[PDB]
């Protein structure tokens, strides 16, 4: 099975016709910022395909 | 206010055999990932291996080739079951779930306590 291809899951916000976005800042779940720390309250906002 | 386990563990020489249970209660609801985990006496916390929601199945660099982890069709009990048993191999297991809260069903994440084993 193929995982090169992915795909956004966690987003802030909804998307604007015609707006892209690549940043890949980890998704903030709690209310302690990620500091760039995934694990708790911290996902990372992208998913791939098998 | 137990909300998982780690047992199976023991007294086995280098070479030996034994079953692990780590019991979930509801993950199959929860649908979170899983890891096992094992702690070294004076070191830190190391990982050991990793399987995912929907049954890919990773493992350490020190431990690929003789451990075996599965997970149960029914009744969460996720097995790590070890074999050809090392002197490396001397700590102490531990697992990690992550639970429902705010709703969002993972988002508070919880970890047993931890089995030791002791390889001669």
């Amino acid at each position: 099975g193929n995982y090169n291809y992915l795909y956004r899951l966690f987003r802030k916000s909804n998307l604007k016709p015609f707006e892209r976005d690549i940043s890949t800042e980890i998704y903030q779940a709690g209310s302690t910022p990620c500091n760039g720390v995934e694990g708790f309250n911290c996902y990372f906002p992208l998913q791939s395909y098998g | 206010q137990v909300k998982l386990e780690e047992s199976g563990g023991g007294s086995v020489q280098a070479g030996g055999s034994l079953r692990l249970i780590c019991t979930a209660p509801g993950l199959t609801h929860n649908n979170c990932g899983l890891d096992w985990y094992r702690r070294a006496p004076g070191k830190e916390r190391e990982f050991v291996s990793s399987i995912s929601a929907d049954g890919t199945t990773s493992y350490a660099d020190s431990v690929k080739g003789r451990f075996t982890i599965s997970k149960d069709k029914v009744e969460d009990t996720v097995y790590l079951q070890m074999n050809s048993l090392k002197p490396e191999d001397t700590a102490i297991y531990s697992c990690k779930t992550a639970f429902p809260y705010f709703g969002n069903s993972c988002v508070l994440d919880y970890w047993g306590q931890g089995t030791s084993v002791t390889v001669s």
